[PDB]
């Protein structure tokens, strides 16, 4: 992505995690990202 | 009348006189892979359990 600099960037993420914690390091630091994550149609997933 | 061909019938007896003695001709409408145009088909529904899959 391209930065500017006091600004903002918007990502797509995927995972099976209901509460998911995860980094993101853009260039070269790392952010942490708290995501309550619903379900789409159960378990079991279509994509790898 | 031996002046004529005939299809080699097995319906027809062989001429006696002569042995093996045959000839060969080209017919019409031969075998051949073509085209031939039709349809098609659909699917259904999904529930989910741990490492199994459940369709109605």
């Amino acid at each position: 992505i391209e930065v500017e600099g006091n600004s903002q960037l918007q990502i797509s993420f995927s995972t099976a995690l209901a509460s998911a914690e995860f980094r993101v390091q853009v260039c070269s630091t790392q952010v942490h990202c708290a995501a309550e994550c619903h379900p789409p149609k159960d378990h079991i997933v279509n994509y790898p | 009348n031996h002046k004529k061909w005939q299809y080699n019938s097995p319906l027809v007896p062989r001429n006696a006189e002569l042995g093996d003695r045959k000839g060969k001709i080209h017919i019409p409408f031969p075998l051949a892979n073509v085209t031939c145009r039709v349809p098609k088909a659909r699917n259904p529904t999904v529930t989910y359990g741990k490492n199994q899959v459940i369709m109605l």
